[PDB]
């Protein structure tokens, strides 16, 4: 039961942040003034592991004096961090490979995909999953699921339609769908491999994806036998569905309790608010892990961190959270927004649903709403920014400049409009 | 009884015909003069009803 | 001071971590027991030279313990103990070592005016009469606690949450003479389960037991005798956190109808600092367990909180190991157990 | 003939003087009763939306309704048998589910009817006009009051408002609405919800489909809630010759609070609802229930989970009991709103001698 | 015509005048030029000027209610069912009758309801009122064990004025701040005040503070009394503690100053609860309870 090593693939989902990942690597992003690997290794630290395992290719050097500087690169840790330095631009598969190559995987393996933060207790579900080995010999993977907010209306990117069995808690079919986005496919598919065998059948859709996997040893040898899978979750599992190798069972835990992973940008957001709340159950950021942070608990969901500085009379809506070392003015609607550490607000300005990052200067008489600023990057006098506007890395809008919905800024000093130089584009200037 | 939009009964007391002022009475109606009264607006309804569609169609005054 | 110097010598310092923060320990008995175990481990395995030092080493760790959790204040009321027991001794020993008059036990123009040895063991004493401490104190209430309820008298409970009022209500039950009614008030969104486990107990027990809904506190208000709070901490000036939900109030509604408000913690549970601010102590709970779905739910913003914050002013009795005691006068008690440095860290 | 005896669950030492057991699933009744009336009782049996103010209006509906299909018989005239018939109804009820202060001035109203026509006149000219009639009643009494009240309301409230409200009270929702749409202020809303019936939740459900600010607490997070916030207000039931609110459930503890810190109550009512009852506690006549609300473990109502609880016959020495409506303080709240615009609650029954 | 004019026109004489009976004077005699026969060249004017009125005020709150009331008379008035001349004739002569009857109801205020102070019992009185001052005077008139206690009242200095028109009469006094208030109830046996108005709930509308006032008697057990001529009652609800329709600043935080300009714009009108009131002295009858809220109930038929 004890004794357990870690994987964790990081640097995959590059691009997909498009106007993001391309000086820095994707995981040190703070998602709340603090880096996305930390919740991780939190994560990973409650459910049981002896041994850290990270995967790195794009900006490796980075990522290695995080870890020197991180907490876990001291001898008091139980798990020890040594990475995996591979070539550029590999698919899952690939890694997987070269892994194998290696050869360190023992009994059942943690393979955690992307950056995951949830509440839920992982002792019951190591247990659940040895119990169910112990059962038949040739038993391969775990996957995490959790109910979703009753109707399925956000979902666009991921919303898979899991048909699955009560008695034994087994996945039966696996498909995509861009219907809510596009109306070209609102379809449904079934095959007819397994009908007579389970006859409990279960059509549901409304799950969201956690992509957490507890593995055992056979993985990485299908892996290396079936060189065709390159992803692990379109045709993997579709093709252990369909009998590749003849007589095995996966898991498909269920769960009432929140578990979301990052995905795009919406999500995130929408995780951002939910961990802001009293979603997750022990998650909150006034109980300090980095040891650095000074985060102290106020009334209506207010976050404040120690050596904060506020102005009198500015009126503040709901969930609100202040990074270290700020200065903020007087006469401002504060609505819904996380506000970076050390940044540095002017007067008169109304925020409603917004998002800023670490060290960002706001101009004087703006008003933000529904939108993203990155770290490093500063807005002028007059800026009015629309739903869904993601800024990137060390961007200088200067003064008096209008954007409209959904306008992307480039983040490296190329195919999107906006640059990093002085002011955004509605009078020409860039590289 | 009365409040929005129920027909109530009417008799004009005192008229100024120089500027507009009009001064209207319910309780002097004359007994069952109330009726009437309430017949003649409905008539008066009618007529306006009447010469309604007609002004909207031609589209004259 | 980081965690340089303890490595290798301490390493529970980080499992003790890990239990506050993710609440893997549960009970302020627990977490007490757990305090006393670390300050042993440091005690027997350290090494100290110096006397001054140590006292201040001992200190930073007080304080850091202190920063990784702020709710756990059993843990920080054993150390001050611990420091207290340890400072009288260094300060015989001083006397001692040089080698006065005092009206009182302790003096205040004593801080104004110009003021090796086998302490170890000592102080390896005073951690095992903390534990003997912790282990019974029931039995230093009952004497004074089944005095006070009467025959045809009405109990109203809030809080049942508590182990040791359970085992006091038990005590009381226990004698064949006395009869009394109990009203049991649920608390929903933190107390519910426990409420109902309180009430099967009594039930088992063989007493007149009354579920009452949180609304339902008004209309029984002219048939109630006596409140009782189930509370975790108690604080300088008087006032106490409560065992979470539903205290604050029935105990404003006491208040009003004039009815006595008890109180039964103990005095290990009882803290040198001030709680200057509810926001501060009070630790608030979970969205989830209250309303279903989530897209929907970013619009309903809905607030819970675990633990209670109740003035001193509502209360008035505080029956401990010791004795009968008031807010106006515990503050005495915390200090014959906590000294003047040790309060802050 | 009906159902008798057979109750569940313990009866309890104390509060034992009003009807709490009936029928739920029905067997063997009399072959002359109207289906509406009955069915009428079964929802009010297993009722989690009405609350004081649509009841009376359903009641007067299902009359009509029963109006309309009345037919005479050949032989007796028009009231012989009505009168028993009517009897059995409100027999009905109070098995199910007992009669209001609204209700019985329903009833009260429908007798002087009675009253007032005596049989001669043929079938189909009286029963047209006093269906007519009954209808103008509705919409003078209640709806006209009712638009009034909110009128009243709008020119009260003032600028920037933060108020916590309970109930699943018509006329607050109603009121909410009208701030949340035609206003357009700086409107607030906090909502308390209680365990025998949900109707904080149907509130903020009605809210939501608005689209208004909401915070959702309950009756023991009290004590942070506060901690800006100004206005409470709440629903009542009726009020009674000695002046003291005589309403639902959580709005008593609610109002003590209010005072306590600080800022009074404002309370609603119609012109109708005033009693001749003499009556200064819930103990007197009280909306008693089957301890089956009081079974489900948080969460939502359909649930079912098998946790600690589950029994009440095989306990012994267990006595499980709720209360519906209460009793609140006279001195407490402060502003009433009623058909003569403001008024204070020591008025009593100004209105009742007033008719 | 103005009524605006015939207001100004009354300054340094009043004090016997009740203000609101002038008012209604005043309204009277500008009815009875543009001919009162028609009601629709008529009420509606009225209630304009009165809507003028409204709009001109400094700092008054009695106008409306005189209105209203003089409204409320009127429509009383045209009930008969007999003739137009007739009802008109009694409805002017009824203007400075009314001036008339207020002297007569002071009279009876003095007469009959000054059986309070009577066994040495000190008095503490805050609020100017005409009709306390007259009760007072009356007493040293029929001669009584009597004693006074003042405090001091601050909108442009008025606690002197009060005390100088005590003197001119021959009797004890003395000055006590109301911060000192909660330390002096031992010896005074009860509060007595004058109000500016009288609410629908039954709560008083005064002047720079009374709230507390009668708190302190609530605490302290000693009865809180109010005397007023009984034509004070407005349709107006203090809903909160801290609401009124007032013509002043509800609490203004100013912005941080340096020469010490803007600072007193402090709370010039209190109001206090229904519960407080033990006795209320007014000559339409010996009545207190729920009585305001009886008469309005009367006045509107609602």
């Amino acid at each position: 039961e004890d004794r357990l090593q870690a994987v964790v693939l990081t640097d995959s989902y590059e691009t997909r942040f498009m106007p993001l990942t391309a000086v820095k690597p994707r995981c040190l992003l703070p998602l709340a003034n603090v880096p996305l690997i930390e919740y991780t290794l939190e994560f990973l630290a409650k459910a049981g592991v002896h041994e850290v395992f990270l995967i790195c290719s794009s900006h490796a050097n980075q990522i290695n004096d995080y870890i020197e500087n991180s907490k876990w690169n001291l001898p008091w840790s139980p798990f020890k961090i040594t990475t995996i330095m591979s070539p550029e631009a590999r698919c899952t598969g690939d890694v997987m490979r070269d892994l194998d190559n290696r050869g360190i995987i023992t009994g059942d393996f943690i393979l955690v995909s992307g950056d995951v933060l949830t509440n839920i207790d992982f002792s019951k579900m190591l247990e659940f999953h040895k119990k169910m080995h112990l059962q038949d010999k040739d038993h391969i993977s775990t996957m995490c699921l959790s109910k979703a907010s009753t109707y399925p209306k956000t979902r666009t990117i991921e919303p898979a339609a899991f048909v699955l069995d009560k008695s034994t808690s087994r996945c039966i079919y696996y498909q995509d769908l861009p219907l809510p986005s596009s109306r070209e496919k609102t379809s449904i598919q079934i095959d007819p491999e397994l009908l007579d065998n389970v006859d409990e059948f279960v059509i549901r859709n409304d799950l969201i994806d956690c992509r957490i996997d507890i593995c055992t040893s056979h993985v990485p040898l299908i892996f290396q036998e079936n060189f065709d899978y390159q992803s692990l979750r379109t045709d993997f599992v579709k093709g252990v569905i369909s009998s590749d190798i003849l007589g095995k069972h996966i898991y498909a835990y269920l769960t009432d309790e929140y578990a979301v992973r990052v995905e795009s940008w919406q999500t995130y957001d929408t995780i951002s608010q939910d961990f802001l709340g009293r979603w997750c159950y022990p998650l909150v950021l006034d109980s300090n892990i980095q040891d650095d942070q000074t985060y102290s608990y106020e009334s209506r969901h207010i976050y404040k961190e120690k050596d904060v500085v506020l102005a009198q009379s500015c009126k503040i809506g709901k969930c609100t959270a202040i990074g270290s070392g700020t200065k903020i003015g007087e006469g401002t609607k504060i609505e819904n927004s996380v506000i970076g550490r050390n940044c540095q607000i002017g007067e008169n300005i109304r925020i409603k649903n917004s998002f800023i990052w670490d060290d960002c200067i706001i101009g004087n008489n703006s008003i933000i709403d529904h939108s993203l600023i990155a770290s490093n990057a500063t807005l002028g006098s007059n800026v009015r920014l629309n739903d869904g506007c993601i800024i990137g890395f060390n961007v200088k809008i200067d003064d008096n400049m209008d954007l409209d919905r959904n306008t992307k800024i480039s983040a490296s000093p190329q195919d999107l409009d906006d640059q990093t130089l002085a002011v955004s584009i509605v009078g020409d200037k860039g590289v | 009884l009365i409040r929005v939009g129920k027909n109530d009964v009417a008799v004009v007391l005192r008229v100024d015909k120089e500027k507009g002022y009009i001064d209207l009475s319910k309780r002097r109606v004359s007994s069952e003069d109330i009726i009437k009264c309430e017949e003649k607006y409905q008539k008066s309804k009618t007529v306006h009803s009447i010469l309604r569609y007609c002004a909207e169609k031609f589209q004259i005054p | 001071h980081p965690n340089a110097a303890t490595s290798d010598v301490n390493v529970t310092i980080d499992t003790f971590v890990a239990k506050l923060k993710r609440r893997q320990v549960q009970g302020s008995y627990a977490i007490a027991l757990e305090t006393l175990q670390l300050l042993m481990r440091f005690i027997s395995a350290a090494r100290w030279n110096h006397v001054n030092d140590l006292i201040e080493q001992i200190r930073d760790l007080g304080n850091s313990l202190e920063k990784a959790h702020p709710t756990a204040f059993s843990c920080g009321n054993v150390i001050r103990r611990i420091l207290a027991v340890l400072r009288d001794e260094v300060e015989e020993d001083t006397m001692s070592t040089t080698v006065v008059a005092e009206p009182l036990i302790s003096s205040m123009f004593n801080l104004l005016q110009k003021p090796k040895t086998d302490y170890r063991q000592v102080a390896i004493q005073g951690i095992k009469d903390l534990i003997d401490e912790i282990k019974n104190i029931d039995e230093g209430i009952q004497q004074i606690a089944i005095d006070l309820i009467h025959d045809h008298e009405i109990l109203l409970t809030p809080t049942p949450d508590s182990k040791t009022v359970l085992k006091f209500l038990i005590t009381a039950r226990e004698r064949s003479n006395r009869t009394f009614t109990v009203l049991v008030t649920e608390g929903f969104p933190n107390n519910t389960k426990n409420a109902h486990e309180f009430a099967k107990k009594l039930a088992q027990h063989n007493i007149e037991t009354l579920v009452v809904p949180d609304s339902a506190v008004f209309a029984l208000m002219s048939r109630v005798g006596k409140v009782i709070i189930g509370t975790k901490a108690v604080f300088v000036n008087g006032g106490t956190i409560s065992s979470n939900s539903g205290v604050s109030s029935v105990c404003e509604c006491a208040r009003e109808f004039r009815t006595p408000v008890f109180a039964v913690a103990g005095l290990y549970k009882l803290s040198p600092l001030y709680p200057f601010d509810v926001e501060k102590f009070v630790e608030f709970g979970g969205s989830q367990r209250i309303l279903p779905r989530m897209d929907p739910r970013k619009r309903l913003d809905t607030v819970n909180q675990i633990t209670d914050y109740v003035p001193p002013e509502n209360i008035d009795i505080y029956i401990t190991n010791v004795g009968g005691f008031n807010p106006s006068f515990i503050y005495r008690i915390a200090w014959d157990n906590y000294k003047q440095i040790d309060v802050h860290l | 003939p009906g159902i008798s005896s057979v109750i569940p669950t313990v009866l309890e030492q104390s509060f034992d003087n009003s009807s709490l057991i009936s029928v739920k699933e029905l067997l063997l009744n009399k072959d002359l009763i109207h289906p509406s009336i009955l069915l009428l009782t079964s929802h009010l049996a297993h009722y989690k939306i009405v609350g004081s103010i649509p009841r009376c209006i359903a009641m007067l509906e299902v009359f009509q309704i029963v109006i309309k299909d009345y037919q005479t018989p050949k032989g007796t005239t028009l009231s012989r048998n009505l009168t028993s018939y009517l009897s059995h109804q409100i027999d009905l009820l109070k098995k199910a589910r007992p009669l209001s202060v609204t209700m019985g001035n329903a009833i009260r109203w429908l007798k002087q009817e009675i009253s007032l026509i005596d049989p001669s006149t043929p079938d189909k000219a009286a029963k047209k006009d006093l269906c007519e009639k009954i209808g103008q009643f509705a919409k003078e009494k209640i709806e006209l009051a009712d638009q009034l009240i909110i009128d009243n309301a709008s020119t009260q409230i003032e600028e920037s408002t933060t108020i916590v409200t309970y109930g699943s009270s018509k006329v607050l929702t109603e009121l909410l609405l009208h701030n949340a749409i035609s206003l357009k202020k700086n409107i607030k809303v906090i909502v308390v919800d209680s365990r025998p019936l949900f109707e904080g939740r149907k509130m903020a459900e009605t809210l939501r489909n608005a689209g208004v600010n909401v915070m959702y607490a309950l009756i023991t997070s009290l004590d942070t809630i506060f901690n800006d916030v100004d206005y409470v207000f709440l629903g009542a039931h009726s009020i009674l010759s000695n002046g003291f609110l005589y309403s639902r459930a959580g709005t008593a503890m609610l109002a003590m609070s209010a005072k306590r810190r600080n800022i009074p109550v404002l309370v609603c009512c119609e012109s109708l609802k005033f009693s001749q009852r003499v009556q200064l506690d819930s103990v007197t006549f009280n909306e008693l229930a089957d301890p089956n609300d009081l079974v489900n473990i948080d969460y939502e109502n359909p649930v079912e989970r098998r946790g600690n609880k589950g029994a009440l016959l095989n306990q012994f020495i267990k006595e499980r009991k709720f209360e519906k409506k209460k009793l609140a303080m006279e001195n407490k709240p402060k502003g009433n709103k009623i058909g003569g615009k403001k008024g204070s609650e020591g008025e009593s029954k100004d209105a009742s001698n007033e008719e | 015509f103005n009524i605006t004019e015939t207001y100004l026109r009354f300054l340094e004489e009043d004090t016997e005048m009740t203000m609101p009976i002038a008012a209604i004077e005043a309204l009277v005699t500008l009815l009875r030029i543009k001919t009162p026969e028609t009601a629709a060249e008529m009420i509606n004017t009225i209630k304009s000027s009165t809507e003028e009125l409204i709009k001109s005020i400094p700092n008054s709150v009695s106008l409306r209610a005189g209105c209203d009331i003089f409204m409320r008379f009127v429509l009383r008035n045209l009930h008969l069912y007999g003739d137009w001349e007739n009802c008109k004739q009694h409805l002017i002569e009824n203007g400075q009758l009314f001036v008339s009857r207020a002297k007569k109801s002071r009279n009876k205020i003095a007469e009959i309801g000054v059986d309070f102070i009577a066994d040495d019992d000190i008095i503490l009185v805050h609020g100017y009122s005409r009709a306390v001052f007259s009760l007072l005077n009356h007493a040293a008139n029929k001669f009584i064990r009597f004693r006074c206690v003042v405090t001091e009242s601050r909108p442009s200095k008025q606690g002197n004025q009060l005390y100088t028109l005590l003197e001119q009469k021959g009797i004890p006094v003395t000055l006590i701040v109301d911060s000192a208030v909660g330390a002096v109830i031992d010896k005074v046996d009860k509060v007595f005040v004058g109000a500016e108005g009288v609410a629908e709930s039954g709560g008083i509308i005064n002047l720079v503070g009374t709230y507390s006032v009668g708190v302190l008697a609530h605490n302290a057990r000693k009865p809180f009394y109010v005397v007023t001529e009984s034509h004070k009652f407005v349709r107006m609800f203090p809903l909160s503690s801290d609401d009124l329709p007032m013509a002043g600043p509800p609490l203004d935080f100013t912005r941080r100053t340096d020469d010490l300009e803007d600072a007193l714009r402090g709370p010039t009108i209190d109001y206090t609860a229904q519960e407080y009131i033990t006795a209320l002295i007014t000559d339409l009858g010996v009545l207190t309870p729920s009585a305001v809220s009886e008469e309005l109930i009367k006045m509107w038929y609602d």
